[PDB]
């Protein structure tokens, strides 16, 4: 869908950009303008979630021994979970996104950087298949944009 | 999936605390 594919493009070029520190450059789809916004949203938000909670995220990962991409399914597992209160806000869904960023990182760090693709798609597909209609409901991503907006 | 039970728990929290900020 066009939701996930926008989803998609900002999740991965967050993820990839935190995990090199190198910016994509190329240029975006058609909701690209959206996309942009809410790429700069992640990196004032999301960046702040992984140092506020780094050694929480540290000790997940530890528990997690993501090696492989056999691994990288385990993330989508946790955020089943997390939705499983049948609560959605998009707290939640940044701080997965930025544990996702987290988990990059590690994947880079391990050379295992052919897994990050897969590991950002695995948590757009999560995010977009079940909760579509939330999301929709929210305005997309000009929501997650407008919530984290200051002043 | 116990661990993974838990590790989710702990994000819920960590992200309705920052929801409940905003």
């Amino acid at each position: 869908s066009e939701l996930y594919r926008q989803s998609l493009e900002i999740i991965s070029r967050y993820l990839r950009e935190q995990a090199t520190g190198a910016k994509d450059t190329k240029p975006m789809g058609r909701s690209g303008a959206t996309s942009r916004k809410a790429l700069e949203t992640l990196r004032r938000v999301g960046d702040g979630v992984q140092r506020n909670h780094e050694t929480a995220f540290q000790g997940m990962l530890r528990k997690l021994d993501i090696k492989n991409e056999d691994d990288v399914k385990s993330l989508s597992r946790v955020m089943i979970h997390v939705f499983s209160d049948g609560v959605t806000n998009w707290g939640r869904i940044v701080t997965l996104i930025s544990f996702g960023a987290f988990v990059a990182k590690h994947l880079k760090t391990i050379n295992q950087e052919s897994c990050i693709e897969p590991l950002a798609e695995s948590i757009t597909d999560v995010l977009v298949r079940t909760k579509r209609d939330w999301l929709v409901k929210q305005r997309g991503w000009d929501g997650f944009v407008e919530f984290f907006h200051v002043e | 999936e116990d661990i993974i039970r838990n590790i989710a728990r702990h994000l819920a929290l960590v992200g309705d605390l920052l929801d409940r900020s905003i």
